[PDB]
Parts: structure tokens; C-alpha cells; sequence
């Protein structure tokens, strides 16, 4: 399995062709924080004129994809990150969203993986 | 559906089965997408196919631009 | 029930005197959010003083409390926040926070009420 | 062992005393009285082995500084 | 509340679909809709409110030093 | 018969139950003693009381001295 | 409900007068730590003389009253008393009784009181 | 599978390469007493030189391996232990560790294996 970075999942709502094709390539079950659903939630609203483009297409993103809920085991996987690493204020939603990824197994697909070095044991791809 | 569990196979018919317990059980009537990388199953509701998401993207019209996302969203708070 | 904001937990965690006095003349529940949790948690390593009484107390907090999980109804919360208040990226994580609240019914606790008086429905107790 | 690394099927879930429980077709089947972890997260389950690896512990730790 | 801080009962499971569960009576018995937490260890299950008490935290933190 | 839960009362009859999930549960023919303090309630195999404990013991004789217990068990290991 | 210290159930297995007493009059649950049953059975086999009595006693200790295994929940309170009280070698056994009796919201009886007044929560009860 | 005791899980926590690299040409199950977890967790904070590697570490190593509960019958294998082999203080807590070996049917994983030669039907490897 895998979880999309909020990144890769904004490129999908907005229709960049390059990342569209990438997700079909993957060998697996596709996952979306729902850390990653407040952002692309909050995303349609900010310019009107695209967001009637906007709430349509993350809808049916929605409807599809499966959404993983922010929960005990995830932040205790966030604990563990900044026990090691330790403490980053500007990585807060990058570490929650790879904490999810570690407590469900799933390899991690971003486009900033030099953010994500710094977290033992996570498997990451980088686009 | 935030819980963890353990357990154990055993076999139902001439097929293994999973006890799913009430925390983490899926309704009766949702069909299920179950699939295995290695030795990691994931289970989830059969909602559409990735190929269909894409092709139902792909026949609609799509934003002038691409969004630049804010990451840095978690504020300074005073003393922890 | 009542949701207290990452402040006022920060408060209580430190034994502040105003907040343990208000907090024990509350009757109902008094729940955490899980996103001040993954807060609170790399807080423990933000400084190296006193990042041993941080963690032992935030532990002892975080058993005794409940702390809500980051869900779907939430995120279905925090979408009607962004669309009748309007996007902001300031109040992100706050609006989270408030919309665990309005997704168990519960009242909002903060020192900072009046970042919050733009969100329909929510019960709000300003400390 | 599996013949493939990758296998998905469909289905439902069934009572089995009446609570519930989901068949596994061979190719997603783990082995006999294998001991499992279970965590639910929102609409998604994972299923993997507690046993975990060894091979992967190491690894990690490996990413990680060691007491002098 | 309760009339009585103290109160016991035996009994038996039984089987409620068919996951088994245990009947409690008034004397025992938590409110309705009272989320509970089940913890079992050997021969001893102990189940309590959820909620947990803000008055046992805010005694329990009065026993640890405060951070200046 | 490590584990936890969380759950909530429901309605069966005209009584109050709880749900044990299959890592709690305990033999459906062991009978349970049940005990309620304030609101804590403690549920384990009844094996009889303790007034019969203490007047078992009282009919049995007794050993020539009380153990003088060693509570300083655990080695000094090299190094955590 | 009670966990009976060690001391408290040695002084059961050999008769002594006061402590059979005492025990009757506890209301509530009264538990034995499978950490205690360790000791107590080490213990039938100190003295061959004695070993007879103190195994038939224990025997019918052991079928009576129920024993707390030591499991992940106690182990979690074991590392948040030391994380408060700091490490201390020689009261392992002591903090890992006690960290069961928190785990099961019980309270501890015991002869030596004050080995356990640096853990916080817990309730004692000093004979 | 294989049960560590506490020293050989120390070294592993620490990243001796005589022990990764013994470990790791393992096949079977690599077990954890939660004795040896108690040891782990006090030994975090035994002094505050390199804690936090102490800490970060165990976590995921606690995280990895599964960590054998102290149950019935381990305890009924170490009455077994005393009975045959004869009561020792000093060995006791390391007996409880090889009781947990004994009742999984698990080989003992020990730098001392001397000190448990002693005991009936243990499968032992010697590092």
C-alpha cells in the first residue's frame, strides 16, 4: 500500500497529467491521510473561480479513495519520529502523515523526500 | 474504527479466515477490497477502481492551475 | 462535554493555578484533541530544560483524559467551517481542533475565543 | 511463501460466531496459526504478521545514532 | 450515581450475537451510553468510565514537580 | 487474556450489559464474581471467598516462622 | 479493589494472626500480582522443613484468589513512574506491583508505605 | 523462535555488531521477555548520558519484536525451575525470563549460559 503525500494528491484534484498517470502505475492500495483531506478540503475555497472545478474533483476523489483517520497509533508513531529526530514545528504535517503511513505498513509518495529523511524505519518514494 | 487488534487465522470451510473484532469490523453489506503486498493485507470499501478515478478525472474539466500548498501550518505555542 | 484547546491543555499539563482551579469546577467530560496530543508531543522536545517534567506530566494528562481521534465527521466539520467562514491558514489547525468539538456537540475551552467566533454552532468557553 | 508478492480480491464479510470474519483466498491467505496484528484507521484495515522482522529492525536502528 | 459505593453480584456470560457479554445489575451498572474501558490481565477484567476523573489528574500532577 | 478494550453499556432484557470482546472473555460456563467500587468494577473466576480462604488456612497448621522476603531481585546489567 | 503486597501475602501463606484478619475486613476485590505468586513460590522451596505447609497453603491461596498478570498495560505504567520518579534498582519489583495496581484503578496495601510515595496516582493503603 | 534474554537485548538496543549480526542470520521468531522490558525502560533514565538514544531506540525495538507477557504459565514454569534446580535469589529474575523460554517452547538466547544449565528441558544458544 501506499499514502500520497498531500502534494501528490493536490496534483491529482487539480489535473496535472504527470502525477494522473504515476497513480495508476502503482502496485497496490492508494491512501489518503485525512490530514491530507483538511488540506484539500480548505484548497477549494481559496480562489472562487476554481472552486466549483475544485470541490467536484476532490469529490469523486473522496468517494473512491480510501481515507485513513489521525488516531492513538499514528500519533504514537509521531512520538516516536520526534524522539529521534527530534523536534521541527515547520515538518508537524509531514511527520503525521508519514506516522500514518508507518502504522499501516505503507510506503510513502512525495515529491519532498529530503523532508522525510530524518524518519527511521519509513519507506518512501520520491516523485 | 480506530482500534488495533490481535489475532489468529483459522480455518473456516476449505478457506482460511480473519475474526474481525466489532471495533474493527466493516458493515455486513459493504463489499470489500482486500489487498496483500508481502506479508501487509489492506481492507478497505470497494468504491471504484483507481483506473475509473482517473478516467472520471480525465473526462472533466480541470482548475486553471495547480494549488501551492502550505505545509507550515502548526502555530508557536507558549511553553510545552 | 468540553474540548480544551492546545493552550489551555499546555496550562493544565503545567499545573497553571487559574486553569487546574476553572478546570476542576467543570462538571462533564474533559476531552483532548489528538491533534494537540502530536502538539504536545513534540513539545516535549523543544528544549532540553525541563523536557523530562513535560513528558512525565503530558503522559499522566494523556491517560486520564480522553483524546479524540481525527476523523471523517471532524474533517466533514472542519469543510463547513472553510466554506461559510471562509479559508484561512492561520486558524488551520485551531478550526481542527474546534471542529472535533462541533463533531462530539462539545464546548470549545480557549484562552483566544475570538479567533473562534466565526465558526456557526460551536459552544465556546473563553478563558 | 506466495507465488507472488502482489494478489487483491473482493468480497464480504461473513458471521462466524456471530461475530464477524473475512475468508482469505490462498494468494492472500497468511500461514496456519500465524499470530496477527489488526489496526483500523478510518475506512482502511491492515493486517500483518506480530512476529515483524528482524531485518528491518536492524535496518531501522541503523538509521538511528548508537550510544557511544 | 449509585446507592451504595459497594455492591457485588455472580453470574455467568452469556452469548449477545454470538459475541459474549456479561448482564449487570442496577446495583452494578454503569449509565446508559457510558463509554467504558475493558482491560483483563490473567484472571482479573476491570472496566471503568472512559472519561477518567479530572479531579484524580489534576491530584495525580500535584505530586510531580512543575516545570518553572 | 492480555488485552484492552473500549466499549459501551447496552440493553439486553431488562438489563444493563457490556460487551467482552474474545480477548477478554472468559468460559461461558465460569461462573464470575463481579464487584463494584465506586465506579470501578473488578470481574474475576469464582474460586470462593475469602472468609473460606482465611478459615481454610486456619484449620491447616502453619510453618515454624514467617519468610523474611528478599524484594532486591533485579542484577545491576552492564549498559541500559 | 486491593493488590496485596508480597510481604502482605507471605505473612497469609505463613499464618500470621494479624494479617488473616486484616484481609477480611478489605471490601472489595482482593487480587494477588503474578510478580507476588513468583515470590511466594521460590519461597516454599527456601527452607526444606517448611516447604510442605508453605506449599499446601499457597496451593489453596492460589486456587482462591485471582492473579493480575504482568502485561503491556503495566509495563506502560512502569515507564511512567520512572519517568516521574526516576530509576531506582532495588524497587523494580515494588513499582511493578504497583504499576498493575494502577493499570486496575486498585488500591495497594502494604507494609513499607513509604518505598511507594514517589509514585504518583497511586492509592495505598499502609499496614 | 528465539527469546533474548535482557543483556543480549541490550546489546541489540545498543547496535553491537556481534550481536546484529548473530541476530539477524536468525530464522524463527525473535521474542522479547517483558522482564527484559521493565530493565529496558528503568535503564532509560538510569542516567541522563545518551537517554534519549536509550529511549528512541527501545521504542522501536519494543515496536518490532513481539514482548512476552508474564503469565500463569510462566509463572508454573518457574515453580518448576525451583523445585528441581533449588531456589536462587540471585537468579530470579533471569529464571523468570527462561520460564517465559520454557513455556513458548522457545530457545534462550543468553551470553551466561552457564547460569541456566541448570534448568530441565531449556533450549539454549550460547553467545
Amino acid at each position: 500500500a501506499y499514502v500520497l503525500d498531500t502534494n501528490v494528491a493536490i496534483h491529482l484534484r487539480d489535473g496535472d497529467p504527470e502525477v494522473t498517470t504515476r497513480v495508476t502505475a502503482l502496485n497496490g492500495a492508494i491512501l489518503l491521510s485525512i490530514i491530507s483531506r483538511v488540506e484539500l478540503e480548505g484548497g477549494v475555497y481559496r480562489e472562487a473561480a476554481q472552486a466549483g472545478l475544485r470541490r467536484s474533483r476532490l469529490d469523486v476523489m473522496l468517494k473512491v479513495l480510501p481515507v485513513l483517520d489521525f488516531d492513538g497509533a499514528a500519533a504514537d508513531e509521531y512520538r516516536r519520529i520526534v524522539e529521534s529526530a527530534g523536534y521541527s514545528r515547520r515538518k508537524v504535517v509531514d511527520r503525521m502523515i508519514a506516522a500514518q503511513a508507518l502504522a499501516h505498513r505503507a510506503t510513502f509518495v512525495t515529491f519532498n523526500a529530503d523532508d522525510f529523511r530524518d524518519i527511521p524505519g519509513l519507506s518512501l518514494l520520491a516523485w | 474504527h480506530h482500534a488495533r487488534a490481535t489475532g489468529k487465522t483459522f480455518r473456516s470451510g476449505n478457506s482460511e479466515a480473519v475474526r474481525l473484532p466489532r471495533d474493527l469490523a466493516f458493515g455486513a453489506d459493504v463489499e470489500l477490497t482486500l489487498i496483500r503486498s508481502g506479508d501487509v493485507l489492506t481492507i478497505y470499501p470497494s468504491k471504484g477502481s483507481i483506473a475509473d478515478l482517473v478516467a472520471t478525472l480525465n473526462q472533466m474539466p480541470r482548475p486553471d492551475s495547480v494549488e501551492i500548498r502550505d505545509e507550515d501550518l502548526f502555530p508557536e505555542r507558549p511553553g510545552l
